[PDB]
This record gives structure tokens, C-alpha cells and sequence, in this order.
């Protein structure tokens, strides 16, 4: 039974070994990822995807310039969007667009600033109404 | 002069504020430091939260690895 | 599966328990098997996307054209909702080519009336360009382009005719019937 349990948990042991190996890289790039995500939340609400990618180019250039390493495969949705919240927003009425997911994350991860919405379709009114209920 | 990560990080933040307000074409008109301050507070709270989460996850993974090592040692002994 | 992995991690960290761990592992294996069984619908969706991508790209080009119309004058702007209602009424009113042709006809009939005669004519010319430059060939595209160039007095040069429909347009240009 112990051998069977070890054979069943070998995959979990390999996953834990991979997590322990990637922990060093995560701890190295945590400060850069936090810089880029905070700059996302406090700068990128009022920009389109082209300007967003442009200041990704400038921001990643600055991080590489001042010897602060970051995640090469970094993404805002993956970093500050959980699957529970993503499914909650999509079932409350948010579109499947990655730009709309990023905008929703910017809106819902702003506890110190009152968010201002520019929705010409008036769809976020219904989305936030379905999110917060009565 | 830079001797730690803090001076560097402040340099990224100020350089990004300058580049942002440069490409907004604000020109002679004044630039508010509100984006700079908001980014600083967001960075502080998010570094604290991410460090706490990473420490908790690493502690859980280390405890699981220690339990697996103890079980493997017991299996090798028996 | 993510919640079950978190629950398994919390259960192993907190410590009968072997039976619960085996049940969690069996549930995770069943979830993985269900995901692998339900991951067999991808080729049909990929084929449908590859079939309708031309209509999607043409509709994006049309909407970009209409947005550029709306930037010129404050009355000419267009929203996604009106364009989608105009798309929806197509099915109410060479299957891919027929759908694209009805899309062009219905969008012109719906959104041409919100423009003056000059912008109506610009819209008709540009929609003809977007349809024919994709459906027809490169000699057709360059002949239409140089006909527009000699109409606009920007590029001078006779097209290399082989078409049959362009005989009337070339007669209109050579006989100086600009409105025609």
C-alpha cells in the first residue's frame, strides 16, 4: 500500500520539485512583476491595446536597463486574475476579450481610487449590477 | 548612487513617469504626480501581498516535501 | 481540478486520511479523463473558424471604413450594435460568398442613407474595392486602382484589359462622363 501510494504521488512529488526549482526564479522576478502590474493598475486603464503594448516595450526596456529582472512570459490576466473571478465576470456578463478582462481587473483591483468607466455601450452597468447583486 | 534594489526601482518609476507624460504630449502644461503616487502605493501593497503569498506557498511546499521525505525514509527503513 | 489540488495540499499539510486522499486522487483522475474526452471538439471549431474567417475579416474592414467615415463628421459615427443588428437581419432577410455578398448589400442599404451623396458615392466605391480586390485577381485590382487614379488625376496610365464589366467604366472615363 505504501508503494502504491508512492507511485500515485510521484506526479505530485515531481510537481513539487518543479515548483521548488521555479521558486528561485519567481523570487528573483517578483519585484519586476509587481512593478509592471502596479504600473498596469495605475496607468493603463485609459489606453488601447496598441499603446498598452508600446508601454510594455518601454517598461520592459527600463526593467532590463536598471538590472531588475522580470518574467519573460508575463501576463496581466495570469498574474492578477484568478479563475474564480474570471468565470464570475464572464457569467455576470463581461465579454471574452482579453482587453475587457484586463479592464475588469483594473476596475476591481482598485480599492483606494474611485473607478471611472467609459462604456459607450452601457454594458458595464449591467455587468457590475449582476456582479454585486441587490 | 545605487547600492540597493530600492534606488533602482525608484529610477524605473520616475523614468516611466517621464516617458508616459512625454508621449502624452502634455508639453508646457503641468504633469500631475498622481499616477506616480498611486503606482507607488499599489507597488508597496502588492509587493507585501505577493511576498506573503509566496512565503506561504513555499512553506506549504517545503512541509509537503519534508513529509514525503519522512515517508520515503520510513519506507526504506521498513 | 485546481480546487481539488488545493484541498489535497491542505489535507496533506494538516496531517481515514489515506481513504480521503485516494478518493481525491480518483476524483482528480476522473476530472482529467473527462477533460481529455471533452477536448475532442477542437477540430470542428477550428474548421468553422477557418471557414468564417474571411467574412469576419471583411466585416472588420467594413467597420473600420465606417469608423473612418464617422471621424469626418459628427453625424456619420457608427456603433457595434447597429452593425450587429444589420448583420443579424441578413439571415432573416458558394455559401460563404453568398453570405458575404448579402452582408455587403445589407450594410450598404442600411448605412448609406445616413450619408450625403458624396459620401454615399465614396462608400459605394470603397465597398466595391474591398469586395473585388479580394474576390478577383491582381490585374483586376490594378486596373480598378489605375481607373480611380486617373479619375482622381493622381496616376496616369491605361490598364491592361484582357475585363468585360470594366469596358463600361473605361468608356465612362474616356468619354469624360465622370458622374456616370
Amino acid at each position: 500500500r505504501s508503494i502504491s501510494l508512492v507511485k500515485s504521488l510521484t506526479f505530485e512529488k515531481e510537481r513539487w520539485l518543479n515548483t521548488t526549482k521555479q521558486f528561485s526564479k519567481t523570487s528573483q522576478e517578483l519585484i519586476g512583476n509587481c512593478i509592471i502590474s502596479s504600473i498596469y493598475e495605475t496607468y493603463f486603464g485609459h489606453l488601447n491595446e496598441r499603446e498598452r503594448g508600446d508601454m510594455l516595450v518601454i517598461l520592459k526596456r527600463l526593467l532590463g536597463k536598471f538590472a531588475v529582472k522580470y518574467d519573460v512570459n508575463y501576463r496581466f490576466i495570469d498574474y492578477l486574475v484568478t479563475l474564480d473571478e474570471k468565470m464570475k465576470w464572464l457569467e455576470c456578463g463581461l465579454d471574452k476579450n482579453d482587453y475587457f478582462l484586463e479592464n475588469m481587473s483594473i476596475v476591481m483591483n482598485s480599492q483606494d481610487a474611485v473607478p471611472f468607466l467609459l462604456d459607450p455601450s452601457s454594458h458595464m452597468i449591467t455587468v457590475i449590477s449582476n456582479y454585486y447583486g441587490n | 548612487p545605487i547600492q540597493t534594489i530600492r534606488d533602482a526601482v525608484v529610477n524605473i518609476l520616475i523614468h516611466f513617469d517621464r516617458n508616459f507624460y512625454q508621449k502624452m504630449k502634455v508639453g508646457v502644461n503641468p504633469r500631475s504626480p498622481g499616477y506616480f503616487i498611486d503606482g507607488l502605493r499599489a507597488l508597496v501593497k502588492l509587493v507585501t501581498a505577493k511576498y506573503q503569498d509566496l512565503q506561504e506557498n513555499q512553506r506549504f511546499v517545503n512541509v509537503g516535501l519534508e513529509k514525503l521525505n519522512e515517508s520515503v525514509l520510513k519506507v526504506n527503513e521498513l | 481540478l485546481k480546487n481539488l489540488e488545493k484541498r489535497l495540499l491542505e489535507e496533506l499539510n494538516n496531517s481515514e486520511l489515506m481513504v480521503t486522499l485516494n478518493n481525491l486522487k480518483k476524483e482528480a483522475m476522473n476530472i482529467e479523463k473527462k477533460l481529455s474526452e471533452s477536448e475532442e471538439f477542437f477540430p470542428q471549431f477550428d474548421n468553422l473558424v477557418e471557414e468564417y474567417s474571411i467574412i469576419g475579416k471583411h466585416s472588420v474592414k467594413i467597420f473600420s471604413m465606417l469608423e473612418k467615415f464617422g471621424q469626418f463628421h459628427w453625424f456619420y459615427g457608427i456603433s457595434i450594435g447597429q452593425f450587429l443588428s444589420c448583420f443579424k437581419r441578413v439571415f432573416i432577410k458558394t455559401r460563404v460568398d453568398e453570405i458575404l455578398w448579402l452582408l455587403y448589400q445589407e450594410v450598404y442599404c442600411q448605412f448609406s442613407t445616413a450619408l450625403d451623396k458624396k459620401f454615399k458615392m465614396i462608400m459605394a466605391m470603397t465597398m466595391f474595392c474591398l469586395y473585388k480586390f479580394d474576390i478577383e485577381s491582381e490585374q483586376y485590382k490594378e486596373a480598378v486602382l489605375t481607373m480611380i487614379g486617373v479619375l482622381s488625376e493622381s496616376s496616369d496610365g491605361v490598364p491592361k484589359l484582357t475585363n468585360d464589366d470594366l469596358r463600361y467604366l473605361w468608356d465612362y472615363v474616356t468619354t469624360k462622363s465622370y458622374i456616370s
